[PDB]
């Protein structure tokens, strides 16, 4: 059995894991046959706080409490000074000062495309001292249940790898985030979300520009997109100064007879989807196209 | 040999077996072919039911319309400088009705698990060899994400809406093996 | 969309799930447009369970009542005859009669060997005809768990990828199972057990007989096995008749000047190791050596 | 070129840069030769301070206690006819030392993790190392279970721990590239 | 479900397909189960006729002549801790069995691709098969080296031999096959 | 095209490859267009072999006769040297003196084992400074052989990959190597070997001893080793001193009823097998048996 | 960390090893970078020296000749809808200027073999990163086949010419790690 320890032991009172503001009695006893080989009265039992001194004992029981411990770990090691050798580490304590952890103010569940894996985002708050564990769990209408767990400390989002299938467009589905640490538990506030709100439509992949299949102003554009879209948009907006784009465009994949400039001269070209237009979220520009 | 033509022969037979299963298992679904109406998903999405000719049948081409969903995506089923526009469109309409199939029977094959009993669920094999298929005709093939829902739906509709998919995924599998054979000769 | 049920649509009140013992009202209702393309007092809208007559109504609307179904699941497919044209099925519906899950009386945890992955077992009682989910959920001193769903309706065990290595000897870990049906929920009591108890030693791998290296009765057995045992126990019953296995054995990979038959007769032998004598479980005999 | 003179000559680097490593993170932490004792883990399980020596060296084999954990496992590092049983036990008790080390080092990884801070955390390619040349070693390789605590261990402690294995671990890493040399020449 | 079992059940299914192939092929050659007498190449070498039987119906172990052959080789298909030393002599024979045969099988192919013109051939499926369970049964599995001739073998003697290695091989396939669904259940 | 001379080019004559004796006139031209920029008559077109100069030509034509150049490669390097700048390295050329190439005095083919790969040996002979390509063919009784070509320049043996399955025992297959250099080809006598030549058994792999299960001083040997084995020689020799080992052993697996000595002392064991008598290779010793 | 990038660095390390090799092995030869004239075999093929450049430097886009060999290979490196035209016909160039190179290096390295002595040959692991690289710039990889001549070349001509490339192509290793860092970043 190797032993980190062998000449002393050191014990923290109530426990390494402490709440900011609490004092820790850090006490180095140590074992009788161990010690000093010549007794003197010179040689100490010193108690170093990074390599600072704190305390000194020329007897093995060495008693401390240290106080106003700020956030971090502080390394507590206490050597053996004899008289002519060189200090011997004996034993050490490595104390994390924590606090409560903060509860997640907002969750939002975002799924990209119709085919996409749910991701949920939270906002972490102040960061305790202490390893962070994030449960995520996402129940649908009656309580049946997805959970992930985050043991990474920080963690930007958590994804449910299962796709999401919605029995009907108007479902009910709720997301709660639970933070523990040792100190104590946070949970978030459980949020409702419609499926409608979960997805957010791809940006159409596609783009043609055709002026009418003819020399003429009027021109049509033949893009494509994720199949279930129910309403569109374009920018019509001149390149050299943009101008105004239209709400909406009817449910074609392909524009026709869409008002564009006589001139010949280069026009950027965005375009976005709606899912659905109750309650459906933009989809991102589409890459502007040169002319 | 055309190991496409083999990975599509492979395919007829694993629906002949599936669909063979599915009318033993839902005794009294109608599942004959007389009772179950022709519904097929890619009536407009796709242009394999023009598209996939023998080069003698089409001529005319002012019925392929403006070069249709033309996405001509290039694969290890065929060679870049082989064949024809009228088999390259083909091999890539044939790869979207694959790709819509398999993401619908997914979603069915989710739902069906949840049943309390296991009366019939979509055969692991038929789909394994959907997604083959589809990564020699495709080289961006993508692979539909694991679906599940947080729900129980009503089993009655979907076993109606499996039974009518199976039979028109029946049809679109032998057409498909046409096509190959007509590629390897 | 392909849709199933086009001619008509048929509701179940309160759902398809129902506690046993309850009645569902299944109504089967035609759209005004869709119907008999002649109409005549003869063309019916019957309700058939499992293809067994239950009602009948001229009147597109038809109301049912089924009362005391039985566990399982019950198809009412609601067809419609015409006047000459054979039976069109118009829509149905699947009722599976459940009932609340029963919580697990008895949960048990046990590690193969000092190297090994927890496995939960617990006694799931009647089975509610319902899709079933077991959450298996293991917490340690602090609060830390594990979290983990065994979605199959039917689970023999679920078992923890992660080795439980314990930080002493001496720690409380208690574990919990939860069930979960669309009717109610029931988790069973937590259990605290500590490590040398879900420990179990693996049964000696290697054994050796030798007459301590001559023809005398007495013999050594040389065997091996997991490195941290405090104790052992072999079986010297002869091999005709079983009679007494020694209760202890000194911590000695190699068994010496153990008393054997002066005979040369093939005699049946078999080890078991203690991992802890105060609280750790029996390992199972090693493969009976033949003389 | 001897394949497992390879992995040998590849686990003593790795061991190298990790103990570089290892001093400079832990400044206060004495992880300096003079001061760190010599532990060795395996000190009475297995015979390779024994049984690995130059065939030249080893020669009264009464030092040899009695075939001490003789299993002599076969594997792919050497050839079953190939070599001499004393070059047979040390593959054997050298497979037992990778063994022993791995499962300690794992231990201390999962614990290290926990950490609020990431000050050191065992090397990922080290322990690659060490199963890759297992797996030449015998053929019967056990991987480690990945190995978790459900509550928070003492840092200090782990770390004088890590630093003591890793000197000792060190000098044994010499010990397998002697004879895996000698087995090459 | 057992791998061993499944790959032994397509050894017996592969050499009844060769068996009718063989037959329909030699129209003239005697090649009925009738006129071809048995002769086993393993006769003495092996002892899986008498190590390979239930545990039930062996116990004597006298017949067991001093442990015949007890090489008891370690593989993939059964645990080194998991069976009885019955089974694991059984294991070994097998290995052996398929050894003998395969080394014959491919002397016999290589001897017919000469015939100028191809009335008969080897399975190279079969051969295939056999490899793949040697391989699970033994991890230390010796692949032949491809097998030639410089000169032209009379082909009768090659037919005539070939049948009489068939039939026996088919008795000796449902043998493992037994034994794979003892190991099973 | 990268062009590797762009000022001048130079010519060898004959060639590259000359015999060992032979002379070469290389000549360094320089193209009309190239050549130095100022007129001038203190410019000149060194010709270097090692960097060493060899000739000096104002005029664009250089011509040199080089004679008794030893075997290997002389780079000779033709720079130009102009009035104040540096000289600038024009072209080059390399030449490697070689000899017509030894014919190969013996060749030895040796397969290992009933189930082997044919391989073999040549003796190469003094080396030529020139590339050395070799190929090893092998004739049956009827006139089909196998070809194989060892391309790289030193060749300890060549293996061919396919065994050798002879018809009948006593057949006659013949081998010849042939060597083949830009100056010469040689190539080595036919060699005609019977299949018992060219087999050559293996040491048995296996070896037990066994007392006749007795501590009499007769001992039983039980080995294995390839199957068609007609003859056997075992090692009886005290380990001590070596003694005599028995010519031949009866065509038994397991040896019975051995001569062995009454003591208990270590013996070294040592067991050879032959796969003909008549004509026949003597297996290799099998791994020393301690005691 | 991006894996093409990773790829790119390894192929600027690898020339950078191979550069300084052939200035020991060719003493007389003369292969400092002061004596060795540049010379870009893909000086007019291929648009990389226009194409690849930070997407702030680019903006008239006259100078893009009329989108020069504007193939846009699709490939593993980058995503489809991922970036700019302008990255797209970088990356098939890039890819480009790899085929003309290793083309190249194997046709010296065939003649360099034929040497009596091995005074230099091309590093092995510096052709197989040019490979791995456009196996993921463009999916639709050729691979050279294995080149050789019947005759043995002069050797001054291929030192010459060798030098003449390591150091153009350790530029043109350079410009591709620079366009692998931007679109990491
Ligand atoms: C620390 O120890 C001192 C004396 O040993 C005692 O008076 C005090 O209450 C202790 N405080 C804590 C927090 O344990
Ligand atoms: C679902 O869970 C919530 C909170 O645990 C509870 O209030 C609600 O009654 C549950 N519903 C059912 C149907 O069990
Ligand atoms: C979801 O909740 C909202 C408000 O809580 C409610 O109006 C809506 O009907 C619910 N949807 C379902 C399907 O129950
Ligand atoms: C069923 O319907 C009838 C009439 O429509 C009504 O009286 C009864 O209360 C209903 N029962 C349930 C359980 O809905
Ligand atoms: C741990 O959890 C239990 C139940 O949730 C609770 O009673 C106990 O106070 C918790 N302990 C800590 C330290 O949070
Ligand atoms: C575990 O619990 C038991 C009883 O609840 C208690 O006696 C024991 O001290 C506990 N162990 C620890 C380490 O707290
Ligand atoms: C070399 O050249 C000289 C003069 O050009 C000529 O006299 C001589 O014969 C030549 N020798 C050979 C071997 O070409
Ligand atoms: C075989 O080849 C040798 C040499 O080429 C020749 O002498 C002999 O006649 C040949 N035999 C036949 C049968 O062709
Ligand atoms: C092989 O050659 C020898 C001498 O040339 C001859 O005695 C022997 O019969 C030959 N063997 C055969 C099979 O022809």
């Amino acid at each position: 059995k190797i032993d980190a320890c062998k000449r002393g032991d050191v014990t923290v009172k109530p426990s390494h894991v402490i709440l900011l503001g609490s004092t820790v009695n850090i006490t180095c006893s140590l074992k009788p046959r161990q010690g000093c080989f010549h007794y003197s009265r010179r040689n100490k039992l010193i108690l170093y706080k990074f390599d600072r001194r704190i305390n000194f004992h020329h007897g093995h029981s060495l008693n401390s409490q240290v106080t106003g411990l700020p956030l971090g770990t502080t390394l507590f090691v206490c050597k053996l000074a004899c008289i002519n050798s060189d200090e011997i580490q004996i034993c050490g304590a490595e104390i994390f000062v924590g606090v409560a952890p903060e509860q997640p103010q907002n969750l939002s569940c975002i799924q990209k495309g119709e085919q996409g894996t749910v991701a949920c985002t939270w906002e972490r708050g102040r960061d305790t001292h202490l390893y962070t564990e994030y449960t995520l769990q996402l129940s649908g209408p009656k309580n049946l249940t997805w959970q992930k767990q985050c043991k990474d400390i920080y963690c930007d989002y958590l994804d449910f790898g299962i796709n999401l299938t919605p029995e009907s467009p108007e479902s009910n589905f709720t997301a709660k985030v639970t933070a523990v640490n040792s100190l104590g538990s946070s949970s978030s506030l459980p949020s409702t979300f419609t499926f409608l709100d979960i997805v957010r439509p791809l940006p159409p992949w596609d783009i043609r520009i055709k002026f009418q299949k003819a020399s003429v102003s009027r021109c049509t554009l033949y893009w494509r997109d994720e199949g279930l879209v129910l309403l569109n948009r374009l920018r019509y907006r001149p390149s050299n100064s943009r101008l105004w784009n239209m709400v909406n465009v009817t449910k074609a994949k392909g524009r026709h007879d869409l008002l564009d400039l006589k001139p010949f001269t280069e026009y950027e070209f965005q375009i976005s989807s709606k899912l659905h237009l109750y309650k459906g979220s933009w989809s991102d520009w589409s890459e502007s196209l040169r002319a | 040999m055309f190991p496409c033509l083999h990975h599509s022969q492979n395919l007829l037979r694993a629906v002949s077996n599936m669909l063979q299963k599915a009318r033993q298992t839902l005794e009294f679904y109608p599942c004959t072919s007389e009772e179950i109406d022709h519904e097929d998903i890619t009536k407009d999405k796709t242009s394999t039911v023009e598209a996939c000719l023998p080069l003698e049948l089409t001529k005319n081409e002012s019925c392929l319309n403006s070069r249709e969903t033309s996405f001509i995506t290039n694969g290890s089923c065929l060679a870049s400088r082989k064949t024809s526009f009228m088999m390259a469109l083909c091999l890539s309409s044939i790869y979207e009705d694959l790709k819509m199939y398999q993401v619908e029977f997914k979603t069915m094959n989710a739902k069906l698990l949840m049943d309390p009993k296991r009366q019939i669920f979509l055969d692991q094999n038929m789909l394994a060899v959907i997604d083959e298929l589809m990564q020699a005709l495709n080289f961006n093939s993508e692979t539909v994400p694991q679906k599940s829902s947080l729900e129980e739906p009503d089993f009655y509709k979907t076993k109606i809406k499996l039974c009518i998919l199976l039979h028109a995924f029946r049809i679109r599998a032998v057409t498909i093996d046409r096509v190959m054979s007509y590629l390897n000769a």
